[PDB]
C-alpha cells in the first residue's frame, strides 16, 4: 500500500513547484520513499496558498568557552528540560514555512530535538526547540546554526572523482 | 631610627592576594563577555 504526503508548494519565478514524498508501506512497515517534483509553468501570485516543509540539516554545535551556554539560554527558542552538563550538541531539526511574498515569510514554525552524546555512547535528549513567528525575513534557528556550528556531513566528496566506465559502451 | 613606613592600605591582611585578585579580574571579564556575546547574538537575531 502507499501513503503520500506533500512537502513544498512554492511559487518560483519559473512556476509553481510541487514536491510530493510518497512513502510506500508493506505489511505495516515502510519500505521506500519516492521524492517526486513537478512544476506548473507560468507566473503565479498565489502567496496565500503556498507553504514549505523542510527537514533541516543536523548541525553539531561544539561548545568550548563558558559564554556559549549563556547564549543559547538567552535564545527563547531553546528550552533545555534537564539539569545536565553538555560538551557538544547536535540539533536534528525540522521547519515549516509559509510565505507572504517572494522571499518574505508569513509564518515560521521551527521545532526540533537537541541531542547529547554521552561517553557511554547513550543518546539522551537534553531539550527541545520551539520557535514560532510571523512576518519574518529568515529563519533565526538555522542562521544561528549556520555560523556557530558545523553540519553533520555524511555526503563526503572525493578530491578527484573517478570515472566508472569509459567509451561508448554506455 | 631606620623607619619602615608601611603605607600599604591594609592589603597585608588579605590571604592569597594573587588568587583573590585573579578571580575578581576573571569574574568581571566573564561577566563582560556573556553580556557581550548575548547582545551580539540578540542583535543579529533581530536582523534575521
Amino acid at each position: 500500500s502507499t501513503k503520500a504526503e506533500i512537502k513544498a508548494v512554492l511559487n518560483q519565478p519559473s512556476g509553481k513547484l510541487v514536491e510530493v514524498v510518497g512513502t510506500i508501506y508493506r505489511e505495516g512497515k515502510p519500505v521506500m520513499e519516492v521524492t517526486s517534483q513537478f512544476l506548473y509553468r507560468g507566473e503565479y501570485n498565489d502567496y496565500c496558498n503556498t507553504f514549505q516543509k523542510v527537514t533541516e540539516t543536523p548541525v553539531q554545535v561544539a561548545f568550548k568557552s563558558a559564554k556559549d551556554l549563556a547564549v543559547l539560554r538567552s535564545k527563547e527558542w531553546f528550552h533545555l528540560e534537564k539539569d545536565v552538563q553538555f560538551d557538544v550538541l547536535t540539533f536534528r531539526c525540522e521547519s515549516t514555512y509559509k510565505f507572504k511574498s517572494a522571499n518574505v515569510y508569513s509564518s515560521i514554525k521551527t521545532t526540533g530535538q537537541v541531542l547529547l552524546e554521552l561517553p557511554t555512547k547513550e543518546v539522551i535528549q537534553v531539550g527541545s526547540v520551539d520557535y514560532e513567528a510571523g512576518t519574518s525575513y529568515g529563519n533565526p534557528v538555522t542562521d544561528y546554526l549556520s555560523r556557530n556550528g558545523k553540519t553533520i556531513e555524511e555526503s563526503v566528496i572525493f578530491e578527484n572523482a573517478i570515472p566508472l566506465s569509459s567509451g561508448e559502451e554506455l | 631610627e631606620p623607619v619602615m613606613a608601611d603605607l600599604n592600605g591594609g592589603l597585608q591582611f588579605i590571604d592569597n592576594l594573587k588568587d583573590f585578585t585573579s578571580k575578581l579580574r576573571t569574574d568581571l571579564l566573564e561577566t563582560a563577555d556573556i553580556r557581550r556575546a548575548v547582545s551580539i547574538e540578540s542583535a543579529i537575531e533581530q536582523k534575521v
